[PDB]
């Protein structure tokens, strides 16, 4: 249970049929993967020693992707699917492509970050809408059993993750666009001294700054909302949802910039 | 009378109750000690007889009413221009053998002189021994209430009475209802207060229902018939 | 001299776009939109929208300049030329009694503005569930004409402007129209009375009309007044013009267009322009995210000291040069050892060196 509002009760069973898998992919920061640009800074042809929140070299990933059909299990909304947001996470997302009459659609899982997930605190939500990415970070009345549906080839359930007749008090709101034909997507989320930072990237390059928000409260829990669809199953399309996450920590890196500001090499300095 | 308060003794000293077959049937009004005014349709045949009529005056309650009352009624005079199927000229005159001695609570009403400047919506009083339910049973004491006068053209509309109001009739009561006359109130005096003097302007002739909306009471206009009353009084 | 640049975190309210919309609703169809979590400039709004008057009730106009609110509710509708005096704060006029009543218990501001009538089209609609159910349709009167209600009547979910065909058949005088009513209602109250000679006098209720009824207690539809935030319940219906005569329970009960009473229309064209009314409802003083930017320093031109560039403060000089290394998310240029040397202005796309 993540929220407290009884917003829907359609089909809630209780079965243990999901365990997070350990990925065989290893973090390699030699070419830039796992590193981010500073919020608003440009460097030309220099080498910088930067101490920040970076993932550890030689770390395994864990998948937190949940897909179902008209059924939701109570164990999906508990540990270990509700992990602790101690310092930050680095996530690699797989862009699932669907074709409806030879028209490409892009969709992946949405993530929610908060503390108690009640309408007295701020909770950050990141949800894509077929090419555009929306960030809310508002005071949402989160459902106790939230989920997300696919627009193309809709599911049996309705999209129900919050219940608010009017728009509540939000501190930030903006839309971002991403490439629809990509196959992998990267993110960086971390907090420091009450400020929240977000990063993203469309390809295998260092991530791009998104925004900064001063809250003053410590964010401790993050959760990936399950996706309900009728096409992403292994019976009709042979497609899968993948959302890997690795913990973050304060380390020191050596960054290399070219004559145009592109990161060329990076050293973990502790490997 | 529906929705009316009981009248104290010595309030309307002109209520003459006509008793036929040892029971009161219709009321009346006294203008002179030798003539009583009431409705003509109730004095129709075979009841059109000089005898078999007892007049009780001054009886404030039906309990005191018994054997022993005013003198025997003389020959009853009705308007020759009256009709049965169509209500028109419903006025009858009854004379008494002995003169009506003016007691303490006895005072005849004054006839309206030709020309009075009556207000279109003027306050008037109705009094009689009627009912307060579905046709009721009877009345043991006097019951009176105040009503308003309804304009002729408004009362003669297609939603109240479609061309059923002769120029010799007037409408009284409330269009909302809950205050109107009922059965048994034949000859009920309709009095009004003008210049500290009470005048007789109406006579209960016919109606529809009792204290119901869209059905006000119909009263005969005595102003048009004042000439016939004086003619009969001069002839007698 | 000072330069202050900052990236906004909330989008613009865009109130002028909704106020200058060419679909002007009538007072009967007053629209409501809630603006929250956005930034707006009040004086720029009053300048773009040609304003004739602007006053606030239980609140000072000076305090609006630079305050934050939780949400602002806007209600707008066109003003008839004849009933412009009914919009006063407190009046027994047809507008505030049948279409929209102004709330005097909270802090509200009133605005009168105009719009060129070359592009204005009035959208007339009846927000009555029971009137639309029994055969109401478009007004079809004229252009640049607004419709305002004069009397408001309300009924329950049992009213049917129709008599029973069985009772109406046994009426040799004053036969009311009768037809088939939908499944589950109460037919029109009609009873047969007996008069001196005619023993088939049939009388019904709501006569002659609910506007000038002799007895309101005997009619089903009752006159009511509009509350704070509610629309007109519905117009009056003449039951004598609804249905047909002698229907064998095989015909719906649809009233003619002339059977609806209690509404009038008037034009709103004055000096080749239309007059529109707007009411602002303020929720929450000194608390919220809907703030005003009229007390903030405007983004003036960069005089190529005392700068505040995206959270960085200092003093220096500026020089306009070209730079291609700036990306979409990059605004500041730093040297090899933590010192700012250049920046880009996000309003003119010009690069400068410090
Ligand atoms: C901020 O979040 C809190 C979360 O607790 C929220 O409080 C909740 O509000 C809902 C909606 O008003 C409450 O739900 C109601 O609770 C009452 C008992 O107090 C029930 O009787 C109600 O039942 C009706 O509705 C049912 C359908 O849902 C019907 O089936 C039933 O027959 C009744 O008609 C209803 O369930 C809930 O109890 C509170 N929770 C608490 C702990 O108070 C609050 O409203 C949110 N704030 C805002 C501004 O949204
Ligand atoms: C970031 O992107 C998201 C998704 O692309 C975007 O959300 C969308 O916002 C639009 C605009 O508010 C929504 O469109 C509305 O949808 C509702 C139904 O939910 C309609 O009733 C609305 O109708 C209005 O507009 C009509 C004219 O087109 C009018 O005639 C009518 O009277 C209404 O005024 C309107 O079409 C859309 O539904 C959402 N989509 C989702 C998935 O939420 C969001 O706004 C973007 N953020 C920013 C800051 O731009
Ligand atoms: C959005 O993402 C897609 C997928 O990565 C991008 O398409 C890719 O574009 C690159 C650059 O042109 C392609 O690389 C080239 O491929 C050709 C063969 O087609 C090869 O001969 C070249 O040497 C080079 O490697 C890549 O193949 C292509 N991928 C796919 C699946 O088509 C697309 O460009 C991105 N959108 C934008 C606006 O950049
Ligand atoms: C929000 O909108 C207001 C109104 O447009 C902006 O303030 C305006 O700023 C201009 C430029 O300084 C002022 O013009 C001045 O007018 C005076 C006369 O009043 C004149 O003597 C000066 O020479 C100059 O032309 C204007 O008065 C002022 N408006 C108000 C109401 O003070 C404001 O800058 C806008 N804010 C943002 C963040 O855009
Ligand atoms: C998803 O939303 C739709 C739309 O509200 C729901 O369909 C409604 O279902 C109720 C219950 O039977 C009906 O009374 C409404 O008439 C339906 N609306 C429409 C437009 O068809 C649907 O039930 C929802 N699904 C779930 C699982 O809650
Ligand atoms: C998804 O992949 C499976 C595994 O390859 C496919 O199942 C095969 O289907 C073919 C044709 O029906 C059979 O000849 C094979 O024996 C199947 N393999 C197994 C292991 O069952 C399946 O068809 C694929 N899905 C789609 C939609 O093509
Ligand atoms: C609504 O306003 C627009 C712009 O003021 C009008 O469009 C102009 O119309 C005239 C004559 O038709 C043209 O000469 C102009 O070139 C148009 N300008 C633009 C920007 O399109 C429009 O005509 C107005 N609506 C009506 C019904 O007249
Ligand atoms: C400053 O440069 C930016 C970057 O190109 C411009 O933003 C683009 O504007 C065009 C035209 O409106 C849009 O089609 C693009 O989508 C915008 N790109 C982004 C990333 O927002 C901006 O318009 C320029 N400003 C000025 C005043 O020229
Ligand atoms: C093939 O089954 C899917 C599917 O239909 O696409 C795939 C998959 O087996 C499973 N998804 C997860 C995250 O456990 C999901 C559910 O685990 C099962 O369907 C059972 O659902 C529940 C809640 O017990 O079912
Ligand atoms: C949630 O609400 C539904 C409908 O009101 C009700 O049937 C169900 O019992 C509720 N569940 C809980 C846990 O309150
Ligand atoms: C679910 O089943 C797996 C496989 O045996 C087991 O490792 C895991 O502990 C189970 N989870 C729970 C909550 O029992
Ligand atoms: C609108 O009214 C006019 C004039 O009465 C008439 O000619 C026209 O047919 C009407 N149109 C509709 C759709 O009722
Ligand atoms: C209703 O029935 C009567 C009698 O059968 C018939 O005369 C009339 O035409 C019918 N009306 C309709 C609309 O079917």
């Amino acid at each position: 249970v993540i929220g407290d509002f009884n917003c829907t009760n359609f089909a809630i069973n209780d079965l243990n049929t999901t365990v997070p898998r350990i990925s065989e992919y290893v973090v390699d920061v030699s070419y830039g993967l796992g590193t981010y640009y500073i919020l608003d800074r440009v460097y030309l042809n220099t080498t910088i020693l930067f101490t920040g929140y970076f993932p550890k070299s030689g770390a395994n990933f864990r998948d937190l992707s949940l897909k179902g059909t008209t059924y939701l299990s109570t164990l999906w909304y508990q540990k270990p699917f509700l992990s602790d947001f101690n310092n930050g996470i680095f996530s690699r997302v797989k862009n699932t492509k669907l074709y409806v009459n030879k028209t490409l659609y892009s969709e992946f899982s949405t993530i929610v970050i908060g503390s108690v997930f009640i309408n007295n605190s701020y909770t950050i939500v990141v949800q894509p809408h077929n090419g555009v990415l929306e960030i809310t970070a508002c005071q949402y009345t989160m459902c106790e059993y939230p989920h997300t549906i696919c627009k193309s080839k809709g599911s049996s359930r309705n999209e129900s993750w919050h219940f608010d007749k009017s728009e509540p008090l939000c501190l930030f709101k903006k839309n971002f666009t991403y490439n629809v034909s990509t196959d992998w997507l990267y993110f960086h989320f971390y907090q420091e001294r009450g400020t929240f930072y977000a990063y993203y990237a469309d390809s295998g390059m260092p991530t791009t700054f998104l925004f900064s928000l001063y809250l003053g409260t410590l964010l401790s829990h993050y959760y990936v909302l399950p996706l309900t669809c009728n096409a992403i199953s292994s019976n009709t399309d042979n497609e899968t949802l993948q959302y890997w996450v690795t913990p973050l920590s304060k380390r020191q890196y050596l960054l290399k910039f070219d004559n145009r500001g592109v990161i060329t090499n990076a050293v973990d300095c502790s490997s | 009378i529906v929705g009316g308060e009981s009248a104290l003794p010595g309030a309307w000293p002109w209520q003459v109750s006509l008793h036929v077959q040892n029971v009161h049937v219709c009321g009346g009004s006294i203008i002179t000690p030798e003539w009583i005014v009431t409705a003509a349709h109730c004095v129709e045949k075979p009841l059109n007889n000089p005898w078999h009529w007892t007049a009780f005056a001054g009886i404030l309650r039906q309990s005191f009413m018994f054997y022993g009352a005013g003198y025997q009624v003389e020959k009853v005079i009705s308007h020759p221009n009256y009709d049965s199927k169509t209500k028109n000229n419903d006025i009858a005159l009854m004379k008494l053998q002995k003169p009506l001695t003016f007691n303490d609570l006895v005072k005849p009403v004054c006839l309206p002189n030709p020309g009075m400047m009556l207000q279109p919506e003027q306050l008037c009083w109705i009094s009689g021994w009627g009912a307060t339910e579905e046709k009721g049973k009877t009345s043991e004491v006097l019951n009176a209430a105040k009503v308003l006068l309804i304009e002729t053209q408004r009362c003669n509309s297609r939603y109240v009475y479609d061309n059923l109001i002769t120029p010799a009739m007037i409408c009284a009561g409330f269009l909302q209802g809950n205050v109107d006359s009922c059965q048994g109130d034949s000859g009920g005096p309709l009095v009004t207060s003008k210049n500290n003097i009470w005048w007789l302007i109406g006579d209960t002739s016919w109606g529809s229902g009792c204290a119901k909306a869209y059905r006000p009471g119909v009263y005969g206009n005595v102003m048009v018939f004042t000439d016939w009353i004086y003619r009969q009084m001069r002839a007698d």
